C-alpha cells in the first residue's frame, strides 16, 4: 500500500499542472487499467465522451 | 454505496459539475431569475444565454466569509494577489446575475486590502513591530467572522446574502482607512536609501493619519482605536532603542540598516555623529542623552512599560475625558517620561 | 474531518495527511468532497505539523556534530512545543464536545504559532549548517532574541534559560575548586599548578566582553592550583570552608532567571575574588 | 476490469449506479478496438513532447518544474506501463483558452 | 558497570534525565563502600561474591614487614580505584597504605559536589589509624 500511494501522489501533481482536469478517484482507475493493459489512445476517448455527457445532464 | 451517502449529507456541488441542482423555492419572488431570463431571451433578438454555474443561494455570504480574512480563494478568479475579483457566471436564483455581482463587487474590493496587507505579514525592527500589530486586527477580526459562521450552520439558517452585511459594516470601514494609511506607509521602496526614512516615514505617516480621524472623530471613534493600536506598537522598538541608549549607554541596531541613524564615534574628539530624519522636539532630547552616556560609560569617576500605564491611567477616568483634545496629550505625558530620566542623566555628565 | 486532523499535527500521518519529505505533511490534491477554499487553510495547518516533526526529530536525534550544550538546547526546544500540544489538546475537548465545527476555528486558535514557529525553524538549521556548538549556542540565541515580535523575544529567552542553565554548570565547577567539566572542549575558558590555563574567543559570548572573560579565569586559576597541592588546603571546598556555598547562592539566583545581565555578574565576580584574594597572600610570606 | 470500469462511468457522471449502462456498454466497445499508437513505449520521447505542450500555453515554469516531478516519479515505481499513463494524460489535456461554449442550450440540439 | 555509570552521571545537560540515574548509582554503591572501611580496620580485602575483584590476598608467616609483598593490587583492573564518588587520585593510595599499617597493628547538584563531600572524611579516617 506505501508504494502504491507515493506513486499516485507524485502523479496527482501532474495531473493539475497539465491540465488534466480529472477527479483522485478516476485517475487511480486509469493507472489500474493501464498496469493490466489497455491502449491509451482508447482510454482518452472514453473518458471524454463521458464528460462531455455529465455536463449536458446536469444543465 | 458511499458516494451517494456523501452526496445527501454533504451540501451539492459547485466547484465541479457532478452533483444534481437546485434553485427552487416556494415564495413567488425567489424564481426571479427564472423570469428575468425569459424576458430577455424573447425582447432581445439577439441574447447570449450564458453557461451560469449555478449557486447554491445565501452561501455566497460564507464565500464573503473567508475572502475577508483567511486563505486564498481558488472558488473565485483572482488576477493577482491584489485584485481579486467576482466571475461571471455566479447566480442566485433571487435576483438578477448583474444585480448579484454588484453586491460581491464590494466585498470583492474590500477582501482585496485584507488579502493585500496579508501578503505584507512576514512570520527593520519597525517593520517587525508594524507586522505584529495588523497581524493582531487580524485575528480579532476573524473573532466577528467566526461568529458569524456559527449563525449559517444553526437552523433555521436565518441570514442571507445582505442582513449580516450591516452587522459586519464597523470592521468593514475599519479595513478602509487602514488600506490609506498602509499606502502612504509602504510606497516608499522605489525611493532611493531603504535605510532610515522607510521605517521613520511609516511612523510618521501612522501620526500624520490620527490627527485626520481624531480631531473629526465622534460618530466613528471605531476608526481612531484602530490606528492607534497599530502605532502604540510600531512606536514600541524605536521608543525602547532610547530606553537601552540610556540606562545602558549604547543601544541595539541592524546590522545591514540604520532605524535612527543614531552612531556612537569611537575616537575621542566628538561624542556622537547625527543624520536629520523624520518627534521633532524628541529628537533633541536623543542627542544630549547620548553625549552623557557616551562619556560616562568611557569614564566613570567621582520607557515603553510607563508609556502604557499614562495611557491607562486617561482610559480608566483616541478620545479621553481627562485630556481635551486629544491623542497628543497621551503624547506630552511621554515627553515628561524620557524627560524625568534625561535631566538626571544629565545631571551625572557635569558630576564627572 | 476535523479531529482527525488534529492528528496530523502531532506528526502521524494518515494517507490523507500525506508526509513528503521533501515539500512536509500537505493534504492531497483534490480528493472527493473537500471544497476549493478548505482546502487552502488545511494546507496552512499542515506548515505547523510540518516544523513541527522537524522538531521532534531534533530533540531524539540528540538526546538518549556532538556537544554538551546542543542537548541543552534541545530541552530549549521542548518548551515552546509546549503551549502548542496544549492547544492542540483544547481542540481535542471542543471537537468530543459536538461534531459540527468549522476549520476556521482551529486556524483562529493555531495562528499564534503560525509566528512563533518560522522564526525558530531559522534557528534549529543556522546551529547545522555552520556546524556550531558550545557556548556560542548561548550566543546564536540571543543576539534573535534580540530582533522583532514580542512572542518571539519572550520565546527565546525561555530557550536560553535552559542552555544558559548548563553555562551555569559550567561557571559552579570552574569555581568549585576548579576543573572543567567539559567532555568536547565547549566553554570558553581555555584547557591548559600543571601547566597554564588561559582563554579562548573561538567559543566566547559576545555580549561578555574579553576583559570579562579573564575575570572568570582568574579566580579560578587560583583554586585550580589547591587542585594541584591538595584539597584540604582549599579556600573553597565544601567542608573546609563556607566560602563556596555563599558563592553558590549568588550562582543559584543569576541561574533561575530566563534572562542574563552583565552588571549583576560583575559585582559578584568581585566578592568571588576579594574574600579569597588575601588567601594567595597569606600563601606567599610562609612559602 | 469489468467493475473498474463500470465504476469509472459512474464516478464520473458522478451518479447512476446501474444507469449508466448504455455508456458503459459503448466504452466497452471502444476499449475492444484496436489502436497503433504514434509512438510506443520509451520514456523519453513522451517527456519531450509534455514540455513543448506546456511551452505552448505559456506555463513555463510548469515545464522545468514537471521534469524534476518525472524523475521523481520513476524513483518511488518502475513499470513497463510508465508509458501508457504519461501519454494518457497527454492526450486528454486541456486548454486554458475561450469558453467551452454553452452546454445549458447545446443539450437540446 | 560502576565506572560507567559516573560517566552517564557526568552527562546531565537535560536535568530530568540525570536524577533518576543518580538513584541507580547511589544504590550501586552500597556493596563498594563496605568493601572501604572492610580493608582498613581489619587489614584483610574481603570478596567471594560478586565481581568487585576477587581475592582474600595472600597470607604470610614468613613476613611481616608490612604483610603483604605480593597479592596483587586490591582492585586491580584499573590498578587502583578511580572515577566514583570519592576523589580517589590519592585518596585511593591513602586507603592503600592504611590497610597495611592496620596490618602492621593487628595481625602478623553537581557530580563533583558530592565527590568533594564524602573526600575530606576519608582523608581524616586514613590520617587516623
Amino acid at each position: 500500500m506505501s508504494a502504491v500511494r507515493e506513486t499516485m501522489d507524485v502523479l496527482l501533481e501532474i495531473s493539475r499542472l497539465l491540465n488534466t482536469g480529472l477527479d483522485m478517484e478516476t485517475l487511480s482507475i486509469c493507472v489500474r487499467l493501464c498496469e493490466q493493459g489497455i491502449n491509451p489512445e482508447a482510454l482518452s476517448s472514453v473518458i471524454k465522451e463521458l464528460r462531455r455527457a455529465s455536463d449536458t445532464l446536469k444543465a | 454505496d458511499a458516494r451517494s451517502w456523501l452526496e445527501q449529507h454533504i451540501v451539492h456541488q459547485y466547484w465541479t459539475s457532478r452533483a444534481p441542482r437546485f434553485s427552487h423555492s416556494s415564495h413567488l419572488h425567489s424564481n426571479l431569475s427564472a423570469i428575468w431570463d425569459q424576458h430577455l431571451y424573447t425582447t432581445d433578438p439577439l441574447y447570449t444565454p450564458d453557461d451560469k454555474t449555478i449557486v447554491t443561494e445565501t452561501q455566497v455570504i460564507r464565500e464573503t466569509l473567508w475572502l475577508l480574512s483567511g486563505v486564498k480563494k481558488l472558488l473565485i478568479f483572482q488576477l493577482n494577489d491584489g485584485k481579486v475579483n467576482v466571475r461571471n457566471d455566479i447566480i442566485v436564483t433571487h435576483m438578477t446575475q448583474n444585480c448579484l455581482r454588484s453586491v460581491l463587487e464590494q466585498i470583492a474590493a474590500y477582501g482585496q486590502v485584507v488579502f493585500r496587507l496579508q501578503k505584507f505579514i512576514d512570520e527593520f525592527r519597525t517593520y517587525q513591530a508594524f507586522m505584529w500589530a495588523l497581524y493582531k486586527y487580524f485575528i480579532s477580526f476573524k473573532e466577528e467572522l467566526t461568529e458569524i459562521e456559527k449563525c449559517i450552520i444553526n437552523k433555521d439558517e436565518t441570514v442571507t446574502l445582505a442582513i449580516v452585511l450591516d452587522k459586519l459594516a464597523p470592521r468593514l470601514a475599519q479595513l478602509k482607512v487602514l488600506h490609506r494609511v498602509f499606502s502612504t506607509g509602504i510606497a516608499e521602496v522605489p525611493p532611493d536609501t531603504r535605510n532610515v526614512v522607510r521605517a521613520s516615514h511609516l511612523l510618521n505617516t501612522l501620526y500624520k493619519a490620527i490627527l485626520d480621524y481624531d480631531n473629526v472623530g465622534e460618530a466613528s471613534e471605531q476608526t481612531v482605536s484602530l490606528l492607534f493600536c497599530l502605532w502604540v506598537e510600531t512606536v514600541r522598538p524605536y521608543l525602547e532603542i532610547v530606553d537601552e541608549w540610556i540606562v545602558h549607554g549604547n543601544l541595539f541596531d541592524p546590522a545591514k540598516e540604520f532605524i535612527i541613524q543614531r552612531n556612537k564615534d569611537v575616537p575621542f574628539n566628538h561624542r556622537d555623529f547625527w543624520y536629520a530624519t523624520y518627534l521633532k522636539p524628541v529628537l533633541k532630547q536623543i542627542i544630549m542623552a547620548g553625549k552623557s552616556m557616551q562619556l560616562l560609560k568611557n569614564l566613570k569617576c567621582r520607557l515603553y512599560t510607563l508609556f502604557l500605564e499614562s495611557v491607562q491611567s486617561r482610559l480608566q477616568h483616541s478620545e479621553s475625558v481627562t485630556c481635551q483634545s486629544f491623542e497628543l496629550t497621551l503624547r506630552s505625558c511621554l515627553y515628561p517620561h524620557i524627560g524625568k530620566q534625561y535631566l538626571e542623566c544629565c545631571g551625572n555628565l557635569m558630576y564627572t | 474531518m476535523i479531529h482527525e486532523l488534529l492528528l496530523a499535527l502531532s506528526g502521524y500521518p494518515g494517507s490523507i495527511f500525506t508526509w513528503n519529505k521533501r515539500t512536509g505533511l500537505q493534504v492531497s490534491q483534490d480528493i472527493p468532497f473537500l471544497h476549493p477554499g478548505e482546502t487552502s487553510v488545511l494546507n496552512r495547518l499542515c506548515k505547523l505539523g510540518t516544523d513541527y516533526i522537524r522538531f521532534t526529530e531534533f530533540i531524539e536525534q540528540y538526546t538518549g556534530l556532538h556537544g554538551i550544550y546542543l542537548r541543552a538546547f534541545c530541552r530549549g526546544l521542548d518548551s515552546i512545543l509546549q503551549p502548542y500540544r496544549q492547544a492542540l489538546l483544547d481542540l481535542e475537548q471542543e471537537f468530543l464536545a459536538d461534531p459540527h465545527l468549522s476549520i476556521s476555528h482551529i486556524n483562529y486558535s493555531l495562528d499564534q504559532f503560525h509566528l512563533l514557529f518560522p522564526s525558530i525553524m531559522v534557528v534549529v538549521e543556522q546551529i547545522k549548517s555552520q556546524k556550531i556548538h558550545g557556548c556560542q549556542i548561548l550566543e546564536t540565541v540571543y543576539k534573535h532574541s534580540c530582533g522583532g515580535l514580542p512572542p518571539v523575544r519572550s520565546a527565546l529567552e525561555k530557550t536560553l534559560a535552559v542552555c544558559h542553565g548548563v553555562m551555569y554548570k559550567q561557571l559552579s565547577a570552574w569555581m568549585l575548586h576548579g576543573l572543567l567539566l567539559d567532555q568536547y572542549e565547549e566553554f570558553f575558558v581555555r584547557q591548559g599548578s600543571l601547566k597554564q590555563f588561559s582563554l579562548r574567543a573561538e567559543m566566547l559570548p559576545s555580549y561578555i566582553p574579553v576583559r570579562v572573560a579573564e575575570k572568570i579565569l582568574f579566580v579560578g586559576e587560583s583554586v585550580q592550583m589547591f587542585e594541584n597541592q591538595n584539597v584540604n588546603m582549599s579556600r573553597t571546598g565544601s567542608i573546609l570552608k563556607n566560602q563556596e556555598d555563599t558563592f553558590a547562592a549568588e550562582l543559584h539566583r543569576l541561574k533561575q532567571q530566563p534572562l542574563f545581565s552583565l552588571v549583576d555578574f560583575e559585582s559578584v565576580l568581585d566578592r568571588i575574588r576579594s574574600t579569597v584574594a588575601e588567601h594567595l597572600w597569606k600563601l606567599m610570606v610562609e612559602e | 476490469p469489468n467493475v473498474l470500469l463500470q465504476n469509472l462511468c459512474c464516478r464520473i457522471l458522478g451518479k447512476g449506479e446501474a444507469d449508466v449502462a448504455q455508456q458503459f456498454q459503448y466504452a466497452v466497445r471502444v476499449i475492444g478496438s484496436n489502436f497503433a499508437p504514434t509512438v510506443e513505449r520509451d520514456e523519453f520521447l513522451v517527456t519531450e513532447k509534455i514540455k513543448k505542450e506546456f511551452v505552448r500555453q505559456r506555463r513555463e515554469a510548469d515545464g522545468a518544474l514537471f521534469s524534476e516531478l518525472h524523475r521523481k516519479l520513476q524513483s518511488q515505481g518502475v513499470l513497463k506501463n510508465r508509458w501508457s499513463i504519461l501519454y494518457l494524460l497527454l492526450s486528454l489535456s486541456e486548454d486554458p483558452r475561450k469558453q467551452p461554449n454553452k452546454t445549458s442550450s447545446f443539450a437540446a440540439l | 558497570l560502576l565506572s560507567y555509570l559516573y560517566k552517564e552521571a557526568l552527562e546531565n545537560s537535560s536535568n530530568e534525565n540525570y536524577p533518576v540515574l543518580l538513584s541507580l548509582l547511589k544504590t550501586s554503591c552500597e556493596p563498594y563502600t563496605r568493601f572501604i572501611y572492610d580493608w582498613v580496620y581489619s587489614g584483610v580485602f574481603r570478596d567471594v561474591c560478586g565481581e568487585f575483584m576477587i581475592q582474600v590476598n595472600e597470607d604470610y608467616l614468613g613476613f611481616r614487614d608490612k604483610r603483604y609483598w605480593t597479592h596483587g593490587y586490591v582492585l586491580i583492573s584499573k590498578e587502583v580505584e578511580d572515577c566514583v564518588p570519592v576523589f580517589l587520585k590519592h585518596v585511593a593510595n591513602e586507603i592503600y597504605i592504611c590497610g597495611k599499617t592496620i596490618n602492621l597493628l593487628k595481625l602478623c547538584s553537581l557530580p563533583v559536589l558530592m565527590k568533594y563531600s564524602v573526600t575530606a572524611p576519608m582523608v581524616s579516617h586514613v590520617y587516623l589509624v
